[PDB]
């Protein structure tokens, strides 16, 4: 629900701070990294995929940080 | 001997807090659990809560949630019950007593049981009245 | 009987072993079994009750603020302090604003500042856990063979309730006549509690595995409670405004209750009102049937002249229950029930009443059977042949085996290798199956766990692709395994 | 939660009589139950533990019985000094709770 | 917050349906596609990136669906 | 956008597309809400009821 | 089916409905690029005290 589409990039941003100011970002990161810690295997398999596909090195890095971005 | 001396009766104003003491003798003060049981005159017995002399662990009933703190002085072999936000309903007599205790921290069920709850030597009771 | 209509059901043919059978049954499912003898029985699974819980955690979904003093030193020098910062029942924060001659005091700089607030919560979550002890299953094991009313109405007394607890075993059960039956559970092989949490919200509850329920954000508080009001956390709750420069502010975060629902999706719920209602889950019992009469032996075959009431009633694949009411004298005599081909007796059905029987006379006795894939010729009549009913079963051979394979697939999913146990006594290759898939899928299905619809199907197609372009024949160990586990497990799950 | 019911609320009886009480539990409490005697103006006192057991120093006319949810306390021969109010106590689960009590009146 | 951790892959499931029951998936899709409709430009630039990097056609497809997934 | 007593300034479209029960400015008695599919969810345990 | 009691044994259609009535709202309004105004203090330097 409102759980997602959290009105962020959008526009109109003002000089004054808005709401979660300087949290929800580091929330987002901490969240997802936590979930990484919980399910290491999926990290493993994903990384393997990175070493499989493309793999001209920078490519690997990219598609990997997809693994990060996969799903909370 | 197995013995309990509570402090004498007191009266307080509503919304206040009262501190009742329970002193014991006749055993190792760290060898038994302490519980507080209250009796309103027109009612029977009600279990207020529990403190462990050894180590300080504590617990309380839902009704008194938020309202009651329990502490101890081992040196004096004494327990302190304290009630906050006193109200007329609180007016009653209070009682304290023991349990035969496995060890560290307080509350057990499975390990047999105490086989009482303020009836053997919980003390002599003490009267407290919340009044204006 | 008490099975019929639930669909999704588990026919188990034969026993052998001299005795036993392996049944894996859960809740919405049920099981019908047979042997070359002994009466057909049905295992239907109802509420699971775990008695003694113990309470670990207090999450609050809502709170309020008051009092809420704040301070600043103004200088440079010092980082401000306030006494109520001492009682952790307050919430605290440092921020920095500025001060000066407008503020009036010192030095003209960006100042330190603090705040605190009293914190109190009205609403909670009661989450408790239960040890793999006093928790118990209740089963109705119902006989077929007539005795009116309902193939249905699980209410009403036939198959008892056959309680069981891991604390006990061997599940000694009795029914009228033959009804000596021995079951064995393996509840310790069940849901794997100690991984489990039962979580009561305002009414509704949810069963979720432990770790996630630890890591979940929002205000912490330990099971001891007892006035503590001691809540850790609160930084994810109660956000603080700091508009452009001056002052600062504290804000009750607002109830997350719904959002919490959005979280607890992807979890089976549980109703809990009194002590437990627990549903779902699954269990494995092994069945030793020795101890069973056929429910009547050495009789006469009816007499003649049955008169039917109602008609055909197929339901899922087969069973075709019929209801009949005998008319005559002969007293509880066997009913000559047969299922035959066109003319020229080739006769083949399969009958599940096995050994149907007349009761006290008048009472609508009923039957179920499995005609072939095609035309069917059903005959209950004897001396003046009394009756014949034409039937046609559509469908049904290749398609049968196919759909069957679908079932066995689902059961390979959902329930795992306990599934491999769901047959009975395959000697070697059943066992070696259970082990191979045991450690095998143990490594593979999990580890690449914790993943959802999307990422599942997608990772599936990509890895099967990289398989398609791989060399050295290893593509199969990619590929066929890959696409299968990935895709098939992709759509079936997350229900 | 666990609701301990005590019956009857009061009894009057002649000396020497046999008297019995019954306590009924909303849940199975197994063998955890207790029987108090309390004389007015006195602290409560012990009688029965584990529902089955006398304490040392307790007269023998006292007994207790019952197992799952149901229990019976018994005095074989009523004795005048026994005038009191009696109780039963559920310890199970620890939301510690008592029976409402039963008063006696000598005849 | 609880807005994201929504206890999904996890395990334990059961034979019976759980909660949002054949919704939250199609929810997930519908909302992200909606957000795609709202911000077409970002789709454009991203796709361009796909045509830039790697590009090994299958690669393009992948990193593209990634940059679709990338919106929180 | 006024909530119980805090408010927020947000640009229009997003505030249109936002889920949860709809209802137009006219209402008063209408109680006409158009949505609710994203609000109250319906259980359907294994087979019977709902 | 026969358990339900009625007709021949199948997977049935079923429906439900419920009254619906709302708790706290959101009042969201808009303002036209009219009826809106700014207030400025334009302050001199140079002493007094203040
Ligand atoms: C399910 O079982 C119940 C219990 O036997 C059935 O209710 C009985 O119905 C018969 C029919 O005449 C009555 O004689 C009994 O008195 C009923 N039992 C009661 C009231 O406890 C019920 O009919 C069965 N379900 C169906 C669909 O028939
Ligand atoms: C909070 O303020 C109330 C007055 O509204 C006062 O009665 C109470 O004592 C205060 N509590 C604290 C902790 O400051």
């Amino acid at each position: 629900s409102v759980a997602l589409v959290p009105h962020v990039g959008m526009g109109l941003e003002t000089r004054t701070e808005t709401w979660m100011s300087s949290e929800g970002a580091w929330k987002h990161a901490q969240r997802i990294e936590t979930w990484i810690l919980r399910h290491p295997g999926f990290t493993i398999m994903a990384a393997i995929l990175a070493y499989t596909i493309g793999t001209t090195y920078f490519q690997r890095v990219l598609i990997f940080i997809l693994l990060t971005a996969v799903t909370p | 001997e197995v013995q309990l001396v509570q402090s004498g009766p007191d009266v307080e104003k509503p919304g206040a807090s009262v501190k009742v003491s329970c002193k014991a003798s006749g055993y190792t003060f760290t060898s038994n659990y302490i519980h507080w049981v209250r009796q309103a005159p027109g009612q029977g017995l009600e279990w207020m809560g529990v403190i462990n002399p050894r180590g300080g662990s504590t617990a309380s009933a839902q009704k008194f949630q938020g309202r009651i703190t329990m502490t101890r002085d081992t040196s004096t072999s004494t327990v302190y019950m304290e009630l906050s936000s006193l109200r007329s309903d609180d007016t009653a007599v209070y009682y304290c007593a023991r349990g035969g205790r496995a060890l560290f921290y307080d509350s057990y069920t499975t390990p047999r049981d105490g086989g009482s709850w303020w009836f053997d030597p919980w003390g002599q009771g003490s009267l407290v009245t919340v009044s204006s | 009987m008490r099975c019929i209509g639930i669909s999704n059901r588990d026919f188990v043919e034969g026993v052998s072993g001299g005795s036993w059978v392996d049944i894996v049954l859960e809740h919405g499912s049920c099981v019908t079994t047979m042997a070359k003898n002994k009466p057909t029985l049905d295992f239907e699974l109802i509420k699971t009750e775990a008695k003694h819980p113990a309470t670990l955690r207090k999450y609050c979904v809502e709170a309020k603020l008051t009092n809420t003093t704040t301070a600043s030193r103004c200088p440079t020098q010092g980082e401000p302090s306030l006494n109520e910062e001492q009682d952790k029942r307050f919430v605290c924060k440092h921020s920095m604003v500025d001060r000066g001659w407008g503020n009036g005091c010192g030095l003209f700089g960006k100042g330190g500042i603090v705040t605190c607030a009293m914190f109190t919560c009205k609403k909670n979550m009661e989450g408790k856990v239960v040890q793999p002890e006093n928790l118990e299953y209740t089963i109705v094991i119902t006989p077929h063979s007539g005795e009116e009313n309902a193939v249905g109405n699980d209410t009403g007394k036939h198959g008892k309730e056959i309680k069981v607890t891991p604390q006990s075993s061997i599940t000694e059960a009795e029914l009228t006549g033959y009804g000596t039956v021995t079951m064995e559970c393996s509840p310790r092989t069940g849901l794997d509690f100690n991984e489990m949490v039962l979580l009561q919200m305002e009414n509704k509850a949810w069963l979720v595995h432990r770790q996630w329920f630890l890591d979940l954000p929002l205000p912490w508080l330990p099971g001891a409670d007892t006035q503590g009001s001691n809540w850790i956390q609160k930084e994810t709750l109660v956000t603080f405004k700091n508009p452009h420069a001056k002052k600062q502010d504290v804000v009750v975060l607002g109830s997350q209750e719904g959002a919490m629902h959005t979280a607890l999706t992807g979890a089976t719920e549980i109703q809990m009102s009194s002590g437990n209602l627990l549903f779902t889950g699954h269990l494995k019992c092994r069945l030793r049937m020795d101890k069973l009469q056929l429910k009547g032996m050495s009789y006469s075959m009816c007499t003649g002249k049955f008169k039917v009431v109602k008609e055909i009633a197929e339901t899922q694949h087969g069973t075709i229950v019929i209801r009949v009411q005998y008319e005559g004298d002969g007293s509880p005599c066997k009913i000559p029930f047969e299922i035959m081909d066109l003319e020229k007796r080739h006769v083949l059905g399969r009958l599940i009443t096995v050994n149907p029987i007349v009761t006290e006379k008048d009472s609508p006795v009923n039957i179920e059977a499995e005609p072939p894939f095609g035309d069917s010729y059903i005959i209950i009549g004897v001396e003046p042949g009394q009756l014949k009913l034409s039937w046609f079963k559509k469908g049904s051979s290749i398609g049968q085996m196919f759909e069957t394979t679908m079932r066995g697939a689902k059961r390979m999913a959902i329930l795992g290798d306990t599934a491999w146990d769901f047959g009975s006594l395959g000697g070697v290759f059943t066992s070696i199956g259970k082990a191979l898939h045991q450690v095998f899928g143990a490594i593979y299905g999990a580890a690449f766990s914790g993943v959802s619809w999307t990422m599942k199907i997608l990772i599936g197609v990509v890895i099967t692709w990289i398989g398609m372009n791989s060399r050295s024949t290893s593509l199969s160990v990619s590929l066929v395994l890959v696409g299968v586990v990935t895709l098939y497990l992709g759509v079936m799950v997350q229900a | 939660d666990i609701q301990l019911t005590q019956s009857p609320s009061s009894l009057s009886a002649s000396v020497g009589d046999r008297v019995t009480f019954t306590c009924q539990a909303s849940q199975d409490i197994r063998k955890y139950l207790n029987w108090y005697q309390q004389k007015p103006g006195k602290a409560p006192k012990l009688l029965i533990y584990d529902a089955s057991n006398l304490k040392t120093g307790v007269p023998s006319r006292f007994s207790g019985s019952g197992s799952g949810t149901d229990f019976t306390f018994t005095i074989s021969s009523l004795q005048p000094e026994d005038v009191a109010t009696y109780y039963c106590q559920q310890f199970d689960d620890l939301p510690i709770t008592f029976g409402q009590g039963t008063r006696l009146q000598i005849k």
